[PDB]
């Protein structure tokens, strides 16, 4: 899930820097700026508030994956902690499975309870 | 060893090219950073934008570095480098994103990657 | 009486001269050397002035002719002289006023591609007449 | 400590200067050219101001739609701005003019239109997706009459359609190479209009009325070449 | 001691974005130098209107200080304090001239003071 | 000849950064500029091959003089090794008078055996 | 050593003066460089006018330099040197060519000079 992000982290930083020099972007450029802010926001964390890495690992895809492009940069954290509630409850499943084979499960369940989330996800 | 009777002189030239061209690059870096790139004239856009091309195109993906990048790496001829370079900076390829440019190996790759990208 | 054309790019000008010949919407129009005062708006035509013995001819258009017993002036959007005719260009002209006038709301409506037929073949044409 | 970035940052600054410096004197060399256009200009407006006023004064001005004051629903803006950035305060003073003016004046879109010259512009009024019609950018930096007569013909054609009712139209005015101010000025109807030198008696030819026809939308497009 | 669970959470919020605001006007300092304020983005323009007055109200006239400038001085509550960092940081007062901010307690005298002046 | 070449680089070391816009006088930032980058290319030298002083006295005096302004810039690093090998053939005389007396010949003489060259110079 | 309480008001007064005038003349050399001798104000002119006059007044013939140019070379006392660029500030040579007021040491050769020339 997350061979490249510190290659594509720091390429971001790079294209933060480079294009601040001028608003008349490209749309890749703009899509690459989307993506970087919405990743620094995901990177963010509290302080004594450990996650196990069957969460982190489900967090990081669904960022990678494409399915944060339209939560507002503001909205991130309040997603993540929703995200994490309704994991607790729902896609059990999918925890017991990435705890076991320490791999990721089928990624048809992984789209399918990500869009349920979504679905009632509310943007504040 | 760096020399026209060694390498040849097509590859001699494409070398000291390259090298002029990321040589003027490197002198605009700190003008445009508060000026903007608007104000620069069109064929110092031009020698920035081949110039970025070329300083992407020139990283390369390791066999070794596979822990560090998830891809297999690739192995490449001088012909193939100097082939490309020289389209590099005649501008065959300035349409293609600047993203696409980088741990690719052959302009093939390079090309490639941009259509998958959408491109 | 002295003739003087003005552009609002820069003023054309022209020394005195005996007449001036002008067409115009009222007909048949031609001013007196001392005549009364009067407003007369110009097509895109040519003006003809004629001194003595040496006559001259100055392209016009959007002209807006005001008179006055000492002074003759037109109030021109474009004039140009008899010598600058420049007749290739015109006659491209023409031929790109030509196109718009077949073309369908074309890039330059026909606000201008109406004018600009007869502009072209004004400056084709009515000029060199000397 | 930090020697070598303090000797980078020596030489980026001094490159910075070098180039400033040549800005400096470029934009120098052409607004002497820009006055000696103005200066160009000047008669032409002066001849035409002149026929106007005499024509328009008296009992013959009656009534038109470009001359008298139609019932109004509608106002157009012309709003005029640089293609390029690092003037200062050059575009900030009419954006900002001319957004407290409408916020002032009016409180729906469709109260209000905008005609803009310049590239900042645009991007200024779409940023709060403002009304927008029409546009022309990257003009000479000594423009002629041509480049912008198909624009004002156009705007003078809006007018007279009825596609909006008033017309206003704000620049800066270069009072010297030192300050430059804003301007508000009203282009259409020609309300307002102050005496001649002296009344005239110039004959109407044809028809006052074709007479007015004709002038008042060169009338109009000179005012907006010389704004 | 600046913990969520030792001052509040609003006190802690309040700081952080305090300190947020300050660092950004800081990182402008280097193209605010050269190039001024006419060349900011719209964002960067309202970051320096508010921490500008919010540097400014950082101040405070001391007892001591009295014999230096004959201004009687004030001391002021964290409450106080909080709640118009707060009102500043929601943009209450981006109509006052910064120097109504200087050297003042409690906010209140802040208005005092840009009614003194004329404002 | 060497005097005046001093200064027209010296110039154009002092007007380097005009050289972007010419949008100014002829002389400002076409003349000194154009004859400037003239002169670097006549300066630029290969590998283990020293010139006879009598032929660098020509090639500078051929730059110094104006005879250079009218070829392209990309041409002149060609235009310098076709004129020594032309002197060869035709200008023996001209070589030779440097180098017994060690002063210019007559302009007159030269003048023709420059402009001879140009004739039979092709532009790249 | 350039104070009143050394050299005399009087000369203070024409070194200041001098090198006001001087400084002038070196700002000006930008507008000069772009827009040329003409679209100068009155002012302008007349100061270029006399800071031309002083900077090559300031230029000696030494008894050295005979063997270079030929000239006997002069000592200049410093009473005549703040006369005559008192003198060349008030306006009393501005007729005179600029040539005239090189190399030539005191006042009088000045005029010596411009009267060969005519
Ligand atoms: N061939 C020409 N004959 C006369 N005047 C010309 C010619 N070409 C350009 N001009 C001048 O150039 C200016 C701009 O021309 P104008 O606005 O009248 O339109 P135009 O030349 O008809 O346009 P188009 O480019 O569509 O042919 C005017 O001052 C006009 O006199």
């Amino acid at each position: 899930v997350a061979g490249t992000l510190r290659l594509d982290l720091a390429a971001y930083r790079e294209l933060e820097a480079f294009a601040q020099f001028g608003s008349d972007l490209d749309k890749a450029t703009q899509a690459k700026l989307a993506r970087g802010a919405r990743t620094v926001e995901v990177l963010k964390q509290d302080l004594h508030q450990p996650i196990p890495v069957e969460k982190q690992v489900l967090i990081i895809y669904a960022l990678t994956r494409g399915f944060l492009d339209d939560i507002p940069v503001e909205d991130v954290r309040r997603f993540e902690k929703e995200f994490y509630l309704f994991l607790d409850q729902n896609g059990q499943h999918l925890l017991e499975h990435i705890r076991t084979t320490k791999d990721l499960p089928n990624e048809d369940d992984l789209n399918k309870a990500i869009e349920a989330f979504k679905k009632t996800f509310v943007v504040s | 060893a760096l020399a026209p009777e060694i390498v040849g002189e097509e590859h001699y030239q494409v070398a000291r090219k390259v090298q002029q061209t990321l040589q003027r690059y490197k002198e605009l870096q700190d003008i445009i950073a508060i000026l903007g790139m608007d104000e620069l004239s069109d064929e110092d856009k031009l020698v920035v934008h081949r110039a970025r091309r070329i300083q992407f195109f020139l990283s390369q993906n390791f066999h070794v570095a596979e822990q560090f990048t998830g891809q297999p790496g690739s192995y490449v001829p001088v012909k193939e480098t100097v082939r490309g370079f020289k389209e590099i900076l005649e501008g065959k390829y300035d349409h293609l994103p600047e993203d696409a440019f980088r741990l690719v190996g052959r302009i093939e790759e390079v090309v490639e990657k941009a259509k998958a990208m959408g491109v | 009486i002295h003739v003087s054309v003005v552009t609002p790019d820069g003023p054309v000008y022209e020394d005195d001269v005996e007449m001036v010949s002008v067409k115009a919407k009222s007909g048949e129009l031609g001013i007196l050397p001392g005549h009364i005062p009067l407003v007369a708006p110009l097509e895109i035509s040519a003006a003809r002035l004629k001194k003595g013995g040496k006559t001259q001819y100055i392209a016009v258009s959007g002209g807006f002719l005001e008179v006055r017993p000492d002074k003759v002036t037109i109030l021109a959007q474009a004039a140009e002289r008899a010598e600058d005719i420049d007749v290739l260009r015109a006659k491209a002209a023409k031929e790109r006023a030509e196109r718009r006038l077949q073309s369908q709301q074309d890039d330059i409506d026909f606000k201008r591609a109406e004018l600009a037929l007869k502009r072209a073949m004004n400056r084709l044409s009515v000029a060199e007449m000397k | 400590a930090s020697l070598r970035d303090i000797k980078t940052r020596i030489n980026a600054t001094k490159k910075t200067s070098q180039i400033t410096k040549a800005m400096e004197m470029v934009s120098t060399s052409k607004l002497n050219r820009a006055e000696q256009n103005a200066k160009s200009f000047v008669p032409y407006m002066e001849k035409i101001q002149e026929v106007v006023a005499n024509v328009a004064l008296g009992a013959g001005g009656a009534s038109h739609p470009m001359l008298v004051s139609r019932p109004v629903k509608k106002t157009g803006y012309l709003v005029i701005t640089s293609d390029r950035g690092l003037a200062g305060a050059y575009n900030s003073n009419v954006l900002r003019l001319v957004y407290q003016t409408i916020q002032k004046r009016h409180a729906s879109p469709d109260e209000y239109a905008i005609i803009v010259i310049g590239r900042v512009g645009l991007s200024f009024f779409r940023k709060r997706n403002m009304p927008v019609i029409l546009d022309i950018t990257r003009l000479p930096d000594q423009p002629s009459f041509a480049d912008i007569k198909e624009i004002a013909r156009k705007t003078v054609g809006l007018f007279a359609d009825g596609t909006f009712d008033e017309l206003y139209m704000y620049y800066n005015h270069y009072v010297s190479a030192i300050q430059q101010e804003v301007t508000e000025r009203k282009l259409l109807p020609l309300t307002d209009l102050a005496e001649n030198k002296q009344r005239t008696v110039y004959e109407f030819e044809p028809s006052q009325e074709e007479i007015l026809d004709v002038l008042l939308p060169q009338y109009a497009e000179s005012l907006i070449y010389g704004a």
